């Protein structure tokens, strides 16, 4: 604040406070795998080439 | 080197929602019944003298024996409470109804309601509740008594819709910045033992004026130079215009005057209050004490 | 608890440092800001300020005067200021001479207004009345501000001065040859009661008598006249009922070897006024008498 001349309104204290808050945006990614793919990555036939 | 202090102790335990309910109301006007320097709650307020068919005047006259105290601090467990000295300046709550201005004589008077409220919300215990009196200015405070008493002269004959209209005028005094509605002291056309005796104990000595007067003015006018009295009988013989044992004048003239002592708890008002300086929004204003 | 603790002296202030002496002293920080001395630390005296029109200013700039606030039935403002020496060109007590003379003074836009609420209604002037104290130090704005005594001795800051109460002469009256060292003031409004109007009658009566009874009684003869014209105005008007022939109340006490006769001196028209020096402010509620 600041000093101001007789005769005139003065400025009394004053205090404020104030809270921020928060915002939430989840996201995800599909994705697909042929059932083929997994087969052949998980069991292991025979050595052919 | 602390100031002193009156101690109290709530019973009930109280949540903190409970705690924070009162550090609102810190100045307030608590009258005690006695200056005691511990104090149960439920000494506290109005509330234990609380009653249905006692009128509103019993607590006219108790109150003026309560000590009035400000709540000078608020804390848990014990509750301080400042008693007021005569000459120092107090700043007291705007409980009352009416919106204070510069330099005005407040004096208490006991709570009033027209119905419900908006907000009759109040620090709660089980069973128990808290009052605080009204602090209304002076001249106002003259106006309640001379309504309240007005209204049960009329208590008599509520069967002339006529007169209730006139009840209605009386029942909503209007001062400035507040729209009154003094509740009727009648319940169920009945009057309350407190309104009873209140009425009685005007009418009687008014009774009594218009007769004995008409003895002691004879005696005392010829040695009168000042001649006011001389003058105060021709009212007196107009008075009549409308249409016994010595002992008998003594209980008479003694009930005149004890009746008087009766009713003079509707008369004369203590000032306990005068404003200074006001807060802005009138939530409240320091005041100067004055017994 | 200690017996020593009660074996100690009761403390001084004086003594003590100022609390903001003992703040600083902790983080030893040095503010520009004075802080040796609080200035009002000892005054009993308790005051307010009062936001007054720049019209009724004069005289009220000479300190020592007595100011009541005036309710009015309109909402802004709901209670105007006024003098006591505004307030006699009303009063019937003054003088016709000195009516015509100190009213030239007051003209203004505001303070002529104020004499037309007394005409407003037929209620009577002390309900509408209410004392506040006396002015020390006007602050003499374009908007003019006043530092009204609720209570005890009118003085400048620092004790440099005791400011001392000013009344009218035409008001001011001696109810007994023989003051005593001590006599209280007392603001005595009265009305004399009469057919086409009834005349305000101010008066300022310092006595040596202090209770209510022996006060009352003594009053009733130098007012026997407006006493008479009470129930005169009665018996004249049935379906008329005035009340209150005036209202006593106190008003202060002063040392009364102190009184003696000065006059206020404005725009070269001097004003003799009776000058009581030491008047501690003590108001009182209102007392009506019949």
């Amino acid at each position: 604040r600041v000093a101001s001349g007789a005769g005139l309104p003065t400025s009394r204290q004053t205090t404020i406070m104030v809270t921020k808050y928060s915002e939430k945006s989840p996201i995800t990614i599909p994705f697909e795998l042929s059932a083929a793919c997994l087969t052949y990555l998980r069991e292991t036939f025979e050595g052919t080439i | 080197a602390m100031e002193a202090n009156i101690f109290c102790t709530f019973d009930h335990k109280l949540s903190i929602a409970d705690v924070g309910k009162l550090t609102k109301l810190v100045a307030a006007v608590v009258p005690i019944p006695q200056r005691l320097h511990l104090i149960k709650h439920y000494q506290l307020g109005l509330h234990q003298f609380v009653d249905h068919t006692r009128g509103y005047v019993r607590l006219r006259g108790l109150l003026r024996n309560m000590t009035l105290t400000l709540m000078r601090r608020v804390e848990g467990n014990q509750i301080l409470l400042h008693v007021p000295t005569h000459g120092l300046l107090y700043t007291v709550l705007n409980t009352g109804p009416v919106t204070w201005e510069k330099g005005d004589a407040l004096c208490v008077l006991p709570p009033l309601f027209h119905g419900p409220l908006a907000r009759e919300n109040l620090l709660t215990l089980g069973q128990w509740e808290l009052v605080l009196p009204w602090i209304v200015p002076m001249p106002l405070a003259l106006e309640i008594n001379q309504r309240l008493l007005i209204m049960g002269l009329f208590s008599l004959d509520r069967s002339y819709e006529e007169v209730k209209a006139a009840v209605q005028q009386l029942q909503t005094i209007t001062f400035r910045d507040a729209t009154f509605t003094i509740p009727d002291p009648v319940i169920d056309q009945h009057l309350l033992i407190d309104m009873k005796t209140a009425c009685l104990s005007m009418s009687m000595v008014a009774n009594l004026a218009s007769e004995l007067t008409m003895t002691y003015v004879r005696k005392l006018a010829l040695e009168d130079s000042s001649m006011l009295l001389v003058k105060c009988q021709e009212l007196l013989m107009r008075l009549d215009r409308e249409r016994v044992s010595p002992d008998d004048e003594i209980a008479r003239l003694s009930a005149l005057f004890v009746m008087l002592r009766q009713l003079d708890d509707l008369i004369r008002e203590q000032v306990v209050f005068t404003v200074c300086d006001v807060s802005p929004d009138n939530k409240s204003a320091t005041c100067i004490f004055k017994g | 608890m200690d017996a020593r603790a009660v074996a100690k002296r009761p403390r001084d202030p004086a003594d003590e440092d100022n609390e903001l002496v003992t703040a600083l002293k902790a983080k030893r920080e040095v503010n520009t800001i004075s802080v040796r001395y609080l200035y009002h630390a000892d005054h009993q005296a308790l005051t307010a300020r009062f936001f007054v029109p720049e019209g009724l200013v004069e005289f009220e700039a000479q300190p020592g005067a007595l100011l009541i606030r005036m309710e009015t039935g309109c909402d802004s403002p709901r209670h105007l200021y006024i003098s006591l020496y505004l307030l006699g060109i009303r009063a019937s007590n003054v003088s016709a001479s000195t009516r015509c003379l100190l009213e030239s003074v007051y003209t203004a836009s505001a303070a002529r207004a104020a004499l037309q609420w007394l005409d407003l209604g037929p209620h009577l002037l002390h309900r509408r009345l209410e004392t506040l104290g006396c002015v020390k130090t006007v602050s003499l704005g374009i908007t003019s501000l006043l530092t009204c005594v609720m209570r005890g001795y009118l003085y400048n800051t620092l004790k440099t001065e005791v400011f001392a109460l000013m009344i009218p002469k035409d008001m001011y009256l001696t109810w007994e040859e023989t003051r005593g060292r001590l006599q209280y003031v007392y603001l005595i409004i009265v009305y004399d009661y009469d057919g086409p109007e009834t005349r305000p009658g101010i008066y300022v009566l310092t006595s040596s008598i202090a209770h209510w009874q022996t006060l009352v009684d003594v009053a009733r003869g130098k007012f026997a006249r407006e006493r008479c014209s009470f129930v005169n105005r009665r018996i004249t008007r049935p379906r008329q009922i005035p009340l209150c022939t005036g209202v006593i109340q106190k008003l202060g006490w002063c040392l009364a070897d102190d009184i003696h006769t000065s006059f206020l001196v404005h725009k070269e028209l001097k004003l003799s006024v009776v000058r009581l020096d030491n008047f501690s402010v003590e108001l009182g509620d209102f007392r009506e008498f019949v």
